[PDB]
This record gives structure tokens, C-alpha cells and sequence, in this order.
């Protein structure tokens, strides 16, 4: 779930608030165009992830409660999870570590998206 | 589904897109804190709506296809639309005609949410 997905981000990069995520480039905080950078990407490759946990029947990516471990920027989804929990798992932990690897350009942040996504 | 929403969109406020609506205020563009005008409320209720319709089982809103109509500002929703696209096809005509009617402020667009929308 959202808050689950919160932690994980603290979790790989202690060093920012999640807002500095909330509002990021064209993809961080999910929508469309060209990914400003290779952090929106990361944003870019978790909302499409979401879109297939989507195709489950009764699967909402946004508030699936799963099972993780999240111990200093090391990440884990414990087997204990169903498909749905699964698989939402793996994009929010995929993305946290995406995340921990990408520069975070302070231009990309709260752009406006009207004009650059569209 | 989106992409009807989209356009919904239009019909009701042909001067404008709806990624005017993609990133204002607090909500329009997902959801957190207290919403900034009567703009920004139509998208409260609007994610609240699709909230509602996501307890109709198998509805997806951002997906579900439906038939509805768009006869010079005037939306129609059709009969034809199964117990989930009716839902979420109201829920889009009555977003789009709140939008219509609520006043665009310039000043809440592309808004820093890190300080408004704790
Ligand atoms: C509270 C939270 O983390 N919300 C995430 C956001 O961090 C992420 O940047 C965005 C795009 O992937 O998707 C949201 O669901
Ligand atoms: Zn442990
Ligand atoms: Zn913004």
C-alpha cells in the first residue's frame, strides 16, 4: 500500500523527504510523456508495473497491504505474499531501489506538466 | 475510462485540456491534504466516486470502457453501460461539470505540495 511504499523510500534514501517524490519529473506521482530523467523513469517503469498488478482480478496496487523487510537500503518481499501482494511488492521495492541509484535534479521537481508532459 | 474522461473534460470546458486539471491544487493529479478551492474539491469527490466504484466488484474506473455522449457541453451517460460504467461514467460527467463551473485560480496550479498539502 501507499504507506508501505513510503517506507520502503525512506528506507533506500534517507537523505529526502518522500515528498521530493510526490511531484517529479512527468512520472513521479504517475502520468505520461518523455521521462525527464533516469529517476522519472524509475516512476515511469513502477506506474506501468502497477497497470499490470492491475490485470489481477481484485488487485488495487494503491492499497494492497504486503509483507517486506526494508533494512538499510537493502529491500525484501517476504514470500508470504499472494500474487497481488507479490507482485505490487516487487514494483514499490523495485522502485525504492531505483530511486537509491538515480540523481535527483532539483530542476525535474514540481515541473509544470501541462507543457512539458504533453 | 481516462481517455473518456479526458475528453469529458473538453466538453464541458472546450478552452481548456484536461492536464490543466493533471497537476492543481492538492488533488487533481492523485490525492492528499486539504483542498485549495472549490476546483480543487470537485477532484475530492471525484476520486472519492471512483473510491466507491472500485468496492463495485471486477470495476476498474481507469479502464472500464463505457458509452456516454458529448452533445455541446451537455454529457450523457448511455444505458447500455454495465452496473460498473455507469458508476464511473457519472462519476466522470459530474467531475466534468463541477469543472465547468468551479473558478480556474493560476495560483493553484503547479503548486509545491511538500507545503500545502500535509
Ligand atoms: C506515497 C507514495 O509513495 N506515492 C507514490 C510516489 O512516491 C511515487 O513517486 C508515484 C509514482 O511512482 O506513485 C505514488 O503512488
Ligand atoms: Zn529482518
Ligand atoms: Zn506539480
Amino acid at each position: 500500500n501507499t504507506y508501505q511504499f513510503r517506507n520502503m523510500i525512506e528506507c533506500t534514501v534517507p537523505s529526502r523527504s518522500w515528498w521530493d517524490f510526490a511531484d517529479y519529473g512527468c512520472y513521479c506521482g504517475c502520468g505520461s510523456g518523455t521521462p525527464t530523467d533516469d529517476l522519472d523513469r524509475c516512476c515511469q517503469v513502477h506506474c506501468n508495473c502497477y497497470r499490470q498488478a492491475g490485470e489481477i482480478s481484485g488487485c488495487r496496487p494503491k492499497f494492497k497491504t504486503y509483507t517486506y523487510q526494508c533494512s538499510g537500503g537493502t529491500l525484501t518481499c517476504k514470500g508470504n505474499n499472494n500474487a497481488c501482494a507479490a507482485s505490487s511488492c516487487d514494483c514499490d521495492r523495485l522502485a525504492a531501489i531505483c530511486f537509491a541509484g538515480a540523481p535527483y535534479n532539483d530542476n525535474n521537481y514540481n515541473i509544470d506538466l501541462k507543457a512539458r508532459c504533453n | 475510462n481516462i481517455k473518456q474522461f479526458n475528453n469529458m473534460i473538453e466538453c464541458t470546458v472546450p478552452a481548456r485540456s484536461w492536464w490543466d486539471f493533471a497537476d492543481y491544487g492538492c488533488y487533481c493529479g492523485s490525492g492528499s491534504g486539504s483542498p485549495t478551492d472549490d476546483l480543487d474539491r470537485c477532484c475530492q469527490t471525484h476520486d472519492n466516486c471512483y473510491g466507491a466504484g472500485g468496492g463495485s466488484t471486477g470495476c476498474a474506473p481507469k479502464s472500464r470502457t463505457y458509452t456516454y455522449q458529448c452533445s455541446q457541453g451537455t454529457l450523457t451517460c448511455s444505458g447500455e453501460n454495465s452496473a460498473c460504467a455507469a458508476t464511473t461514467c457519472d462519476c466522470d460527467r459530474l467531475a466534468a461539470i463541477c469543472f465547468a463551473g468551479a473558478p480556474y485560480n493560476d495560483t493553484n496550479y503547479n503548486i509545491d505540495l511538500k507545503s500545502r498539502c500535509q
